[PDB]
């Protein structure tokens, strides 16, 4: 099960900001 | 003592599923279809963050549903479900779930946005006729399928000025009519709250949408947002007051045989009707109009019963350019 | 029966001026300075937009505060020039009024950063010991400079990930530290009071932050966000006993002289500490470490006057590698 | 008049 960076539950990747 | 003027029985002619969301059995889709990218709001009830479908390569709102009753959650799923399709509406994409906390989301289609304190100054007064007729469109339509927004304000209500684009959104206050029903008063937010939130006039109905449809457009045009600002529910209903004036206040209290509690009485207080014009400033000039003004009046009247229809208001001649450039 | 044990005069020293910030005369810069470009926050006492500098086309943090007392600007301000400069303080840049409405702003530089709830997750065992560093030297800075911040939470502090970049800001509730003074105890945030905020201690110090920096960190190794979770302030304490056991609180209380309002007593009741360790589960083991468990067990202590002093922390065997990375 | 919010001008989108 690869698993591994989820909130709440939702895997998420990286700080992609603006 | 109330009862709709519009879209009264629909409820009543449809399948009770149509209504009757308690009674609504989620049909999860997969989250791994999603992944996270950045938050974006939170409010009282939610979570909201930006995140993407991993499939079609879309950008997608991600709503997490703080900690409520289950039951307050088939609610909007059902409305959104409802509503989905109709003009202005926001689209509901997929709902989920999540493997151990059990915490449900809500995937929306995305907005781009501009908050509208940033947005709404740069609005022309076409510009503002123009959004209001297709926030219109949007409250006509779902008041027709027996749906109240019961939160209408400008953080709801999405816009892409870019492309002329609108979403009213948050149906997480919209409930279902059914006439003659007592609902609860503690709806709306404080600033845009009806008066018949405000003085307990439970049987309420699409009207109260009007109102905050008022309140939103009052400040639009004037530039003074909140318009009425009460710093307590008590407090809002004399806001109010000292603008429509107490003279009307009382006849609709009498009307549907309604009881101040005193004190809100006193604190209300004898007060005369403030006229329209009394508003309009030096830079808001541009916007208010003798139109503009005879719509925010027939949107802000004690009496629910009086106020315009969202059908009625979408032919108001505040609205004729726009209504013209539609069909063209 | 408290007093600071580090930095206790930093304000007895200086020159009255230094601290009597009801004393300051704002200075207004430019507004015409500056546009605004995106609401980005929006805290209880302020509103946050992301704006620019025309002249050198910098983006920046315009925070309009909300209505309050102007002594609690003045406070703001002050402190916020005293530490400007300050190792990872966050940089007030100018503050503008507004030739019409009066209506005082504080213009910060940007951090790009990533809400917690997003970013921390992501990070390593290295990282978090970094940040933590990071944001030590802006606690010692400040406390040394007379400053208690009064309110750390994640969501006061900045991380630019992609500069490994840190900044402390909100000095909304931070205050200066005079010895012996009687402070208030509606500060920080439910979930980062110090037990002393909880219990009624009001001649605290710089020690509240520690706790804060405690919660903050023991949440993050353990992954477990608000780590003390009370639904309201006597919750607070609660559950903070079912963790570091009542054994405590009361020798504590004792200590002080504090005594718990019957009721309060009660909710909390009997119960033993829980170690460290039972918080260590799979999902987290990778973060947890003999270290990170005596350095937050020395932050999160009844008794402010045992908790780590910023200073003290920034030597802990946790940090040593890190400490050892800026050497070089 | 350069339409503005509280007290500053907004940046803008663009549009050519
Ligand atoms: N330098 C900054 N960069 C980015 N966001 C900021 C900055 N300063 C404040 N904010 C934010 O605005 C919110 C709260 O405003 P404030 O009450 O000033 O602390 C924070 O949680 C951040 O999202
Ligand atoms: N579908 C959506 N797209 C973008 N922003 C949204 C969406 N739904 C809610 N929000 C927002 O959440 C914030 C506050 O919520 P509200 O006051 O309900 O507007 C707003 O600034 C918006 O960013
Ligand atoms: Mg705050
Ligand atoms: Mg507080």
């Amino acid at each position: 099960r690869l698993y591994g960076f989820k909130i709440h539950p939702m895997a998420y990747q990286l700080q992609l900001q603006a | 003592m109330s009862k709709a003027r519009v879209y009264a029985d629909v409820n009543v002619l449809r399948p009770k599923e149509y209504w009757d969301y308690e009674a609504l059995t989620v049909q999860w889709g997969e989250q791994d279809d999603y992944e996270v990218v950045r938050k974006v709001g939170r409010g009282k009830y939610s979570e909201v963050f930006e995140g993407i479908n991993v499939n079609n390569n879309e950008k997608c709102i991600i709503k997490i549903l703080k900690p409520v009753k289950k039951k307050k959650i088939k609610r909007e799923i059902k409305i959104l479900q409802n509503l989905c399709g109709g003009p202005n509406i926001v689209k509901l994409l997929d709902i989920v779930r999540d493997q151990h906390s059990k915490t449900p989301s809500l995937i929306f289609e995305y907005v781009n946005n501009t908050d509208f304190k940033v947005l709404y100054p740069t609005l022309t007064d076409y510009d503002i006729r123009y959004y209001i007729y297709e926030l219109l469109k949007a409250l006509d339509y779902c008041h027709s399928q027996g749906i109240m927004h019961r939160d209408v304000k400008p953080h709801n209500v999405m816009i892409d000025h870019e492309l002329r684009k609108l979403r009213l959104i948050d149906w997480g206050l919209a409930e279902f009519y059914h006439p003659g029903k007592e609902y609860n008063v503690r709806v709306a937010s404080r600033y845009f709250k009806g008066p018949e939130l405000l003085v307990d006039l439970q049987d309420y109905d699409y009207s109260l949408d009007m109102w905050s449809l008022g309140c939103m457009f009052a400040g639009m045009i004037f530039r003074k947002e909140p318009f009425f600002y009460g710093h307590d529910n008590h407090d809002q209903l004399v806001k109010i007051a000292k603008v429509l004036g107490t003279d009307g206040l009382n006849v609709y209290l009498n009307k549907y045989r309604i009881e101040l509690d005193p004190q809100l009485e006193a604190l209300v207080g004898r007060h005369s009707r403030k006229p329209w014009l009394k508003f309009m400033n030096a830079d808001n000039q541009h916007l208010v109009s003798p139109e503009a003004i005879d719509f925010l009046d027939k949107l802000l009247r004690y009496d629910h019963q009086e106020r315009l229809t969202a059908l009625e208001a979408m032919t108001h001649p505040y609205f004729q350019q726009v209504r013209a450039a539609e069909n063209s």
